[PDB]
């Protein structure tokens, strides 16, 4: 022992690197990998293109007396995206599906400061050196919007001071009243509940459009334009011809 | 016979509105066997008027996913064993019974731009589009997290978008660590 | 005149059954095949579906496909400030040969 | 020669010509 | 006719040349060939040497 | 420190033209980059913004 270990530990990490580096085969490709087998390649989908862009802004200001006094203005957002990729030839063919998604800023706003929201205590560096085990990360360390019961619950079990490597926040000051700044309403970010369901690759089923007058309205207006040239082995048989009344009437051929 | 001799051409221009935060399909280009070439797609963006000034950036993404017929068969016949294998679908094509049959129009079909077929006065569209969309959605979800919620072949509406970075990945965490490591 | 581009036409492949073509049989096909209505637009009455509009072509409905129209999910009542729609919604099917506007 | 008003325009490409069709094909060809 | 023939006759000989030029797939590869399909390659045996 | 700039926007409607209605907009930008002083017991850096 300690040789089977220090090998199983190292060999385990190799297995972990295959499920994530080769998705849509988890818990099945590693099993075949250990025995020295492979999977059927042609069943899996694959990505063709991926484009992203940040919408520009143009400001149009009112000139009437009311607009000048109050300072009325409008924001217009637009963007253009296009790609050109080759189609992958297959014996049985396939379907190419395109998507167009508009999302707000993905930046946290409700998260206590790791240092200033906790007691100022002197760290024992020697003791922290002898710490190579997964420490708990309980709720109330990620956001202040936590119920009484959820505070003790463990969200994820990882890290030694991992909540201090990087801190990112974007939100309004707590002193400010959101009722104001309705003409400077530059706020559109995902207020995810957090804490509960830490693992989630899905947006909420109902994301309101705060900056827009109607939250249930479809804000965007997309215009698509696709052109495809597809060499195919289809016969594309001939083009018939119309009938001339003179023939079969005046007997030109007799 | 599986060699290029002639060419096809498609030119579809469409217009619509899709809600923000939703993975809205826009178009679905069909690809048959022994076919290839160039594909060029373009999409414009135009949001409704926004009061005041906007400083938080808004991101628009364009994605394209190729869904083989083999994957679509699995969703249609999940309980069946060997459902999605190439030989099974290859054999079923030779039988004569169509591998995919028409279904009524749905939001996914309508948003993908496929016009319907008037079968006895009822609009009809092939089931492949709906199955392809669900598989493509799952493929995108699996990239962020393998153990993600999977959509069945009963979905007939758009889906919410996918986060750029989950909470667990943001902090480099894990739900259940291992004792050996 | 407005834009002369079709908007109501089923997709030749995605609006029909996915079936395997017999290339050998299609080689022995040099005769005018029917092109019945319901292959040109979805705005067809019950009786007109069986009627033959024109009698020509072998897979001629797949050489070129052109479409320009609003998404069926969208409600035309909206986009009254983006009303970029002006095209000829000809009945089609009936009177295929016509060099005259409505 | 009884027309006394304007006339509707003429299509750039008819349906029959668009698909390269024909109303009544010939048997000889 | 005489064009479908003089084509089916010529096309038939192509089919005949596949069953014999590609044995152990007779009456099955030609069917897939006409429809534009293929067979599973790894099941078949093959020869290594002949002295 | 900095002195705010000014931009004047004038009304164009009939009432604004006759009376001469106008608006003043004031804005400014300030930023600095300084090193943090290392100390055994640390400290707190407090920033202020006064008009």
């Amino acid at each position: 022992d300690f040789y089977n270990a220090q090998k199983m530990d190292e060999l385990t990490r190799v297995m972990r690197k295959i499920c994530d580096d080769n998705p849509e085969y988890g818990e099945e490709m590693v099993l075949r990998w250990a025995h020295g087998l492979s999977v059927d390649p042609g069943r899996v989908p694959f990505l063709l293109a991926e484009k992203s862009v940040v919408l520009g802004r143009q400001i149009i200001g009112a000139t009437d007396t009311a607009g000048v006094e109050d300072g009325v203005k409008r924001s217009d957002m637009a963007a253009q995206l296009s790609f050109t990729v080759p189609i992958p030839t297959t014996e049985l063919g396939g379907i190419i599906v395109t998507f167009a998604c508009i999302k707000p800023d993905e930046t946290l706003s409700s998260q206590p400061h790791p240092i200033l929201a906790d007691h100022w205590r002197l760290d024992n560096f020697v003791a922290d050196e002898l710490a190579l085990d997964p420490q708990p990360v309980m709720a109330r360390e990620l956001d202040y919007k936590v119920a009484q019961a959820n505070e003790t619950t463990v969200v994820f079990y990882t890290g030694l001071n991992e909540l201090k490597k990087t801190y990112v926040s974007y939100g309004l000051c707590r002193a400010l009243d959101p009722n104001t700044v309705e003409s400077k309403n530059a706020v559109w970010q995902l207020e995810v509940p957090l804490s509960v369901t830490p693992e989630t690759v899905l947006y909420p089923a109902d994301l309101p459009q705060y900056p827009f007058a109607d939250q249930q309205a479809e804000v965007c207006t997309y215009v698509v334009q696709s052109t495809a040239v597809m060499p195919t082995p289809m016969i594309f048989g001939p083009s018939p011809v119309e009938q001339l009344a003179v023939i079969e009437t005046e007997d030109l051929f007799e | 016979y599986q060699t290029k001799r002639n060419v096809r051409r498609e030119a579809r221009t469409l217009m619509g509105r899709f809600k923000a935060g939703k993975l809205a399909p826009v178009m679905a280009v069909p690809v048959k066997g022994s076919e290839g070439g160039m594909l060029s797609q373009s999409v414009s963006f135009e949001l409704d008027p926004i009061a005041g000034r906007m400083a938080t950036p808004i991101t628009a993404e364009m994605c394209a996913v190729f869904v083989p017929v083999q994957a679509c068969d699995a969703l249609k016949n999940p309980e069946a064993d060997y459902a999605g294998m190439t030989e099974i679908v290859r054999e079923k094509l030779l039988s004569g019974n169509p591998l995919f049959v028409l279904e009524p129009e749905t939001d996914v079909s309508k948003r993908c731009g496929v016009n319907p077929r008037s079968n006895n006065g009822l609009m009809r569209v092939n089931e492949i589009v709906r199955l392809a969309h669900n598989c493509a959605v799952n493929f995108l979800r699996r990239r962020r997290y393998v153990d993600a919620v999977q959509l069945t072949a009963a979905n007939h509406s758009t889906t919410p978008a996918i986060l750029s970075q989950t909470v667990l990945d943001r902090f480099n965490g894990a739900l259940d660590p291992d004792p050996n490591v």
